[PDB]
């Protein structure tokens, strides 16, 4: 029925590498962190 | 390995039979090859211990699962 596409997808914080969507959210980043986090604190449970 | 420790060690015990007492080379020769037979045995002894009756899993691991085991794992 649309003569236009009637999907409009939102996007976070948005942008181009060149000629290719590039799309980040805000948990992008603190997959770094937290699985490191996790390393450590896993750890010493060991030497508890 | 252990015929090639012992007889540093029968070198010492063979002295008090004789009257006499071993000399500085063969009684730490013989700590030596009583340390040599010992060092595979003491690194198979080094090993961690099984966990105590409380221990949980986290929630970090896939489905909370069963937490509290005893020496099992």
């Amino acid at each position: 029925a649309g003569e236009h596409i009637p999907i409009v997808p939102v996007f976070g914080e948005w942008g181009f590498v060149e000629d290719k969507e590039v799309y980040e959210g805000v948990v992008r980043l603190t997959k770094d962190g937290q699985r490191l986090r996790n390393m450590i604190m896993s750890f010493n449970a060991d030497i508890v | 390995s252990a015929v090639s420790a012992v007889f540093h060690n029968l070198a010492c015990r063979i002295a008090p039979d004789y009257a006499l007492e071993a000399t500085a080379k063969i009684i730490a020769t013989a700590k030596y090859g009583k340390e040599l037979l010992y060092k595979q045995t003491a690194i198979s002894r080094a090993k961690r211990a099984p966990y105590p009756s409380r221990m949980p899993t986290g929630s970090g691991n896939s489905f909370p699962n069963l937490n509290e085991w005893h020496y099992f794992p």
